[PDB]
RNA sequence: AAUAUUGACCUUCUUUA
RNA sequence: UAAAGAAGGUCAAUAUUG
C-alpha cells in the first residue's frame, strides 16, 4: 500500500537549476523521514539527505550542501528536492527514500532521470519490421534518432510481455537511437492485431505503430 | 563516516547452487543500547529500483523469498542465497545506518547456463521510412550463451563496416540468455544499388557462420 | 563576587540518608549549571553530576545514579544533593561547584563532610594550655570527641597570624586536636587571648580564655 | 571517558626556581570545530577546596598569579611554574571535560628551604583536667626543617613510651617549615606522684638533644 | 512503562564577527 | 545583534525491547 510516485524526467541547461517531487501514500507523511539517493549512470548509489516533514526539519551530506535543497508540503503529502547551478556530474537518476525518524530505507521511488546539456529535444521516428514478402514469428519496432533520454515501449498496451526484448538506446551522431523485438507463434501473426507504442516525453510525443504485412 | 567494502565485484554460478557475497565495514557497526547491527542488503535488478532485503543484518524483510539469509556481526558480513534462480541476477549493496549513510560498492551476480544456439532474423527497410528517403535493416539474435558473439554485415558479397549500430542486453530474467540488435542504415537512393543483403554471426555453438539474407525482389 | 556557601557536616547512621544545600550568590543561578564532586579522605577528586536549575534537568555519573538525586530550588538560589542508603564507602567530602551550560569547573564550595556510623556523639574536652621573653606561645586542647570534623579559632577569628591547628588523631576510639598561637610578650597577658571551639555533631560550643 | 595520568606523583624544588608537571590524557582533547583543548588545571591548598588555575590548556583565569602557564595540546600537556612561593604547596589536578568528566591523579609539590631550628615549648596540664581527674602534658615545636625530628618524653629521667599522641602539620604556607604537637595523657594521681617532666627533641640542627623540661610547684 | 535516537521550539553556555 | 557548536527541557515521531 506504501507508493511513492516520483515525477518525470527533466533536461536542464548547464547552470540552471531544477525541481522534482515525490508524492507519497499509504502511511503517515509527518511520521516518516524521506531520503534521497542519487546514481550516476553505470555506478553506485550515494546519500544526499533527507526531510522530516513534521517540522521540515534538514540533513544534508556534507558534498551536497547548498548544491540541494529539501522541502515538504504535507497539504499534498509531497516532498520536493531542488538542485542549483547543474553541471555535468549532476546527470544522473535521483531516488526518493522513506524510512522512520531516521531509521533506514524501506521504501523507493521509480527515479527521475536528469540530463544536463545544452542540445535541444528531438523526436524519434518509429518504423515497423515485419518478415520479407518455420513455427515462431518475430517482429520488431525501432525508435530512432531522438534526444534526451528516456523512451518508453510496450507491445498491446502491455497484454503482450512475454517474448519480447528491448534493447538499451545507443548514442550515435549526437542521438539516441532504440529497437525492440516480439515473437508469437505462427497462428498469432497476421491474424492478429500487433501493434507498438512509443513515448518519448520530453517532446510529448505518443506513437502507435501497428506491425502490417 | 565508516566505509564498506564489497568483495568480490563480480560473481558467476550455476543456477540452483548456493552464493555467498561479504560486505567488510572500517569500524564496527554494533550499537551497544540494544545490541544490533546496523547493516542493510539491497538488491537492483537491471532497469528497476533498489528493493530492501535484509536489515538488523539478519532479520529478513517481509515479502523476500527465504533463499536470502544475512550473517555476521561487528564488521564482517555475508548475504547468502541458497539456490540462485534466474531472477537474481541483480547488483546487491550492503548498507550501515549507524553514523551516516555510507553505501558499499556493490556485487554483481551472474548466472551459468548450457549453451544456446542464437536464433537470427532480418527486416528490410519499411515503406514508411523509404518514403522519408532512408533505409535501415534491422537483424536481431535472441537468445545465445555465452556472450561473445560477433556479427558481420555484407551487401553483395562485400562486407561493410561503417553505418552500424548494435545493442546488448544483460540475462534474462527467466532464460538467463543474452541477446543482440545490429541495425545497417543507408541512403533510399544507395539501397536500391544493390540487391543482397546479409547477416553473418560467429558463435562458439556452430563452426560455421550463421547467415540470414534477403535479396530485394 | 560569587560565593557558594554549603551546609554543615553530618553524621549518619549506616542505611539511612541524608541531604545537603549549596547557597549560591553573586550570579543568575538559573543561567548556570551546579556540580558536585566527591573527595574521600586522602584521596583525590570525583565527578557525580550536575543539575540545570532552569528547568532541572539533570545529568548522573553512571557510578551515582542511584545513589545521588540532585534539585534545586531558583526562588533561594539553593541545590541540593541527597544520598541513599549510606554505607562505609559514602564517608567523604562533598563539594559542590559552577560552570556554565556545561562548561568547566569555575567556583568551588567549601565542602560537606559526612561521616558514616552507628558510633554515639562525644563532645570534646577543650583545656587552655598556658606557659609555667620577646616571644609566649599559647595552646589549646581539643581532646576525646567523635565525629570529624571540629572548628578553632582563636578571638573569634581577629588573631591569625602564627597559628599552628595540628591534624586530629584517632586514639582508643576517639579523636583529638591541638592548636598552638604565638604572639609578642608585649601582648599577653595585658591582651586577652581566648580560644573558642566547635563540635556541630554533638551541638556544642565552648570559649576558653587563656589566663596566667 | 577520557583518562587523564599525571607524571610526577610528587616533586620537590627549591624556592625561587621554576617548575614543570605533566598531564597525559588517553584520547585526544582537542576539539576540531573551535581548534580549543578541554583541558583546565587546579590547585588545592592543605585544608582547602580546589580553585581554578588555568582552562582551555593555556588560558590562564582571572585574579591568578602570572607564575603560572599552562601549555600543550592533544593528548600531552604541562604546567609550569616560574618562580615557587611557599603559598605554591598544594595538589594540581588536570581535567578533561570533552567527553564526561574525569580528573587525574594529582601531584604533590614540596618546597625546599634552608635549615630551621625547632622552638620547644612545654605546657602543664590545665586546673580543669586537673579537676576533673586527668594530667596531659602538651610539648610543641613549630618551625623548624628538615622534617626529620624524633621527640621522647622523659618522667623523673625515665623514658616513657605509652600513652603519647603526635600530630604533625605540612610545610607552612609562608615559611615551608614543619610543626609537631606531642602530649603525654596520666591520671591526676600518677601525675601527683613525679616532680619532673620534659620532652627531648633530636634534629639536624643540633648534635646534643634538644630538652625543655619542668618541674611540679618549683 | 523504561532505555536509546532524529527533528523543531525555548532558555542558557562556548568559539568567533 | 549575526554565524557555528554544545547542555537541558517540552512536543511529534522512530528504534530496541519488557
Amino acid at each position: 500500500e506504501v507508493q511513492l510516485q516520483q515525477s518525470g524526467p527533466e533536461l536542464v541547461k548547464p547552470g540552471a537549476s531544477v525541481k522534482m517531487s515525490c508524492k507519497a501514500s499509504g502511511y503517515t507523511f509527518a511520521n516518516h523521514v524521506m531520503h534521497w539517493v542519487k546514481q550516476k549512470p553505470g555506478q553506485g548509489l550515494e546519500w544526499i539527505g533527507y526531510i522530516y516533514p513534521y517540522n521540515d526539519g534538514t540533513k544534508y551530506n556534507e558534498k551536497f550542501k547548498g548544491k540541494a535543497t529539501l522541502t515538504s508540503d504535507k497539504s499534498s503529502s509531497t516532498a520536493y528536492m531542488e538542485l542549483s547551478s547543474l553541471a555535468s556530474e549532476d546527470s544522473a537518476v535521483y531516488y526518493c527514500a522513506r524510512g522512520g525518524n531516521p531509521a533506514w530505507f524501506a521504501y523507493w521511488g521509480q527515479g527521475t532521470l536528469v540530463t544536463v546539456s545544452a542540445a535541444k529535444t528531438t523526436a524519434p521516428s518509429v518504423y515497423p519490421l515485419a518478415p520479407v514478402c518455420g513455427s515462431s514469428v518475430t517482429l520488431g519496432c525501432l525508435v530512432k534518432g531522438y534526444f534526451p533520454e528516456p523512451v518508453t515501449l510496450t507491445w498491446n498496451s502491455g497484454s503482450l510481455s512475454s517474448g519480447v526484448h528491448t534493447f538499451p538506446a545507443v548514442l550515435q551522431s549526437d542521438l539516441y537511437t532504440l529497437s525492440s523485438s516480439v515473437t508469437v507463434t505462427s497462428s498469432t501473426w497476421p491474424s492478429q492485431s500487433i501493434t507498438c507504442n512509443v513515448a518519448h516525453p520530453a517532446s510529448s510525443t505518443k506513437v502507435d505503430k501497428k506491425i502490417s504485412a | 563516516n565508516i566505509m564498506m567494502t564489497q568483495s568480490p565485484s563480480s560473481l558467476a554460478v550455476s543456477a540452483g547452487e548456493k552464493v555467498t557475497m561479504s560486505c567488510k565495514s572500517s569500524q564496527s557497526v554494533l550499537y551497544s543500547s540494544n545490541q544490533k547491527n546496523y547493516l542493510a542488503w539491497y538488491q537492483q535488478k537491471p532497469g528497476q529500483s533498489p528493493k530492501l532485503l535484509i536489515y538488523w543484518a539478519s532479520t529478513r524483510e517481509s515479502g523476500v523469498p527465504d533463499r536470502f539469509t544475512g550473517s555476521g556481526s561487528g564488521t564482517d558480513f555475508t548475504l547468502t542465497i541458497s539456490s540462485v534462480q534466474a531472477e537474481d541476477l541483480a547488483v546487491y549493496y550492503c548498507h550501515q545506518y549507524l553514523s551516516s549513510y555510507t553505501f558499499g560498492g556493490g556485487t554483481k551476480l551472474e548466472i551459468k547456463r548450457a549453451d544456446a544456439a542464437p536464433t537470427v532474423s532480418i527486416f528490410p527497410p519499411s515503406s514508411e521510412q523509404l518514403t522519408s528517403g532512408g533505409a535501415s535493416v534491422v537483424c536481431f539474435l535472441n537468445n545465445f550463451y555465452p556472450k561473445d558473439i560477433n556479427v558481420k554485415w555484407k551487401i553483395d558479397g562485400s562486407e561493410r563496416q561503417n553505418g552500424v549500430l548494435n545493442s546488448w542486453t544483460d540475462q534474462d530474467s527467466k532464460d538467463s540468455t543474452y541477446s543482440m540488435s545490429s541495425t545497417l542504415t543507408l541512403t533510399k537512393d544507395e539501397y536500391e544499388r544493390h540487391n543482397s543483403y546479409t547477416c553473418e554471426a560467429t558463435h562458439k555453438t556452430s563452426t560455421s557462420p550463421i547467415v540470414k539474407s534477403f535479396n530485394r525482389n
